[PDB]
């Protein structure tokens, strides 16, 4: 009847204030473009039973990682992320030109959880798989911490921090006695 | 004969709906492979990746693959675009990528793509990688695409 | 003659000016809880307050615009010129 | 509520008038040259359809990539088109028998209404070939005053308007 008008009303207060809201969200995203690492220090490093496990699905090798982690989070903190999230960066070469790499572990950290990540002698339940088997006789290998954000409505960028630690491994040897 | 409504009528019909799909064939276009903008529908992402959210795409142009991102697949078994994270790489500098593939918040891999033996995802099988998200549309555009 | 006058016989018999100024004042308003609304995002440094100022605002604007206006509506000569009877 | 109502009701108005009073023949071909670019439009973006159906996609990215940036343009072309030409100017008419004369003084008419606004503007011209000049009749008014809400866009309240038209055309054409 003559709700129409106010019909015409809603309809163009709805689309301007749905304008507005997206204007002020991708001038939210826009200015952030720059990013800020974080720093690594690991004190130790224990590596112990890399042995061959010849099973019936392939005759891979199998090891243990056991470490430690000392960082800071006091800034990193910004005012539209979300989530935070860890990856373990663990890249190394074998003999067949295969650049191979692992991941540990990772934490659903809110904003307000834990205002120092520092805790030693971890132990990961995800199985550290070789590939084909040829770990047993290099003599690198590389760890650098990453990590990964998500924002309120924006992209998705991977920011790894500055920090590796090299160990190097024995030839042949079964049950690695480390210190 | 039928000139001013049949004007009318082809005018913004055809406007609309030809302006619609190739808008859409323009983002096909722009992102390189076929890359459809993409809702999510997962749960065992949830404390992670909420419901509902709308996701762009990029694609192969001049960047290899990397490790702890999100990548979107086929199921073939139920030929559903189905996202997940890369967890392993296994590669070799003449033209061929094996690797390992499993989600978050889980203790099981994404079985389904091939046996034991083999690993999980091909080079071929793959869509992209989703670069930015949308939080509030995907409530509505899977809340429409449930109404019959 | 009179078999075209039904549907098409509701045009705006209301004032231009004042609705010009009140829409002036409507987005005024929505400027002005959007400034208020990211400047205090700005100091507060939470999204919620930004959400909630956005909110208010828009629903301030509904209890704004709902209105008849009777007055308006009783006397749109008011402002505009006085119309004459047929 | 809106103005287009009493705009196009207005037309139709005078659109009936002009063929009950004054007898000329009403043409068009810009509406011709809008069906002209729509249909070529869904012609392409109908093949560019199938074609994209029938064949996978990285086969078919590049011209279809050419075809998308062609309609970009044509969209742009047909924008300052229709802003350049196609402003207010409703209707064109013709003349009956030319016979031994060229066909000229023929008149565009326009009915100018800006947003939200008490100020109705009818401005016609006409191309006049005896010197190929250019004449255009304006009328800044309103003709909301005397009806009411009933709606009493009657002839027998808009007549002198259309007595000012017919004998300025008398005394134009002697
Ligand atoms: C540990 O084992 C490695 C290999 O087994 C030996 O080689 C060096 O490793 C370091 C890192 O541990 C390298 O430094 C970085 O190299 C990157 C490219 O090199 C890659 O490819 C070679 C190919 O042989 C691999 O050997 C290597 O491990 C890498 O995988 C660069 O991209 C890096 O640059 C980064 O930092 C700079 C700032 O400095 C940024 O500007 C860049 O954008 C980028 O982020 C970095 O330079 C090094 O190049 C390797 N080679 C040599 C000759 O040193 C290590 O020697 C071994 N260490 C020990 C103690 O045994």
């Amino acid at each position: 009847n003559t709700v129409l008008s106010r019909a015409n009303s809603l309809f163009a207060f709805s689309l301007s204030v749905m304008a507005a809201l997206t204007f002020g969200c991708f001038i939210t995203t826009a200015f952030k473009d720059r990013s800020v690492p974080v720093r690594l220090h690991v004190s130790r490093i224990m590596l112990k039973n890399v042995e061959d496990f010849t099973g019936p699905r392939e005759r891979s090798d199998l090891g243990f990682i056991t470490f430690d982690i000392t960082a800071d989070l006091e800034n990193i903190f910004d005012w539209n992320v979300k989530q935070l999230f860890l990856y373990l960066s663990a890249e190394y070469s074998t003999k067949n030109n295969a650049l191979n790499q692992v991941v540990l572990w990772d934490k659903i950290v809110l904003r307000g959880d834990n205002p120092k990540l520092l805790l030693k002698d971890m132990k990961t339940k995800y199985f550290f798989f070789d590939d084909g088997n040829g770990l047993k006789g290099n003599r690198n290998v590389t760890l650098t911490l990453s990590w990964n954000v998500v924002p309120n409505a924006g992209i998705l960028p991977l920011v790894t921090g500055s920090g590796h630690v090299s160990v190097p491994f024995p030839d042949t040897y079964e049950i690695t006695k480390s210190y | 004969m039928n000139k001013r409504q049949l004007y009318y009528q082809v005018l913004n019909f055809g406007m609309i709906v030809s302006s619609a799909l190739m808008i859409w064939k323009g983002l096909m276009v722009i992102t390189g492979s076929e890359s459809p903008i993409v809702v999510v529908l997962s749960g065992s992402m949830e404390p992670a990746f909420h419901r509902g959210d709308l996701l762009f795409l990029t694609n192969r142009v001049e960047d290899p693959i990397r490790v702890g991102e999100i990548v979107v697949f086929r199921i073939e078994g139920r030929e559903i675009p189905i996202v997940h994270r890369v967890l392993k790489i296994h590669e070799k500098q003449n033209g061929h990528i094996k690797f390992l593939t499993k989600g978050d918040n889980n203790a099981v891999d994404d079985r389904g793509l091939y046996k034991q033996g083999q690993h999980w995802l091909e080079k071929k099988d793959v869509v992209g990688r989703a670069r930015g998200f949308v939080p509030y549309i995907g409530i509505v555009t899977i809340l429409m695409n449930d109404y019959p | 003659p009179a078999m075209l006058e039904h549907l098409s016989s509701l045009p705006t018999q209301m004032d231009y000016k004042g609705q010009k100024l009140a829409e002036q004042m409507f987005q005024g308003i929505i400027l002005f809880s959007a400034i208020v609304g990211f400047i205090y995002g700005y100091v507060a440094e939470q999204f919620g307050w930004t959400v909630y100022i956005v909110m208010a605002g828009f629903a301030f604007s509904c209890l704004l615009t709902l209105p008849p206006w009777p007055i308006y509506r009783r006397h749109p000569l008011k402002w505009l010129p006085v119309q004459e009877s047929s | 509520w809106d103005g287009s109502a009493v705009k196009n009701s207005l037309d139709d108005s005078a659109k009936k008038v002009l063929l009950e009073k004054y007898k000329y023949v009403e043409n068009f071909g810009l509406i011709d040259g809008r069906l002209t670019i729509c249909t070529i439009s869904c012609f392409f973006a109908i093949v560019a359809l199938i074609w994209d159906y029938m064949h996978p996609f990285p086969e078919s990215k590049p011209v279809l990539a050419l075809c998308v940036i062609s309609y970009f343009v044509m969209m742009g072309i047909l924008t300052i088109y229709t802003s350049y030409k196609e402003k207010s100017i409703f209707l064109v008419a013709h003349r009956k028998d030319p016979t031994g004369m060229d066909p000229d003084d023929i008149w565009q008419l326009s009915s100018s209404l800006k947003r939200f606004d008490d100020k109705y503007t009818l401005k016609l011209t006409f191309i006049s070939g005896r010197t190929k000049q250019q004449r255009e009749a304006e009328f800044t008014k309103s003709i909301a005053k005397f009806f009411d809400h009933s709606g009493t866009l009657v002839m027998d309240a808009y007549e002198p308007e259309i007595s000012r038209l017919h004998d300025s055309l008398a005394i134009e054409r002697k």
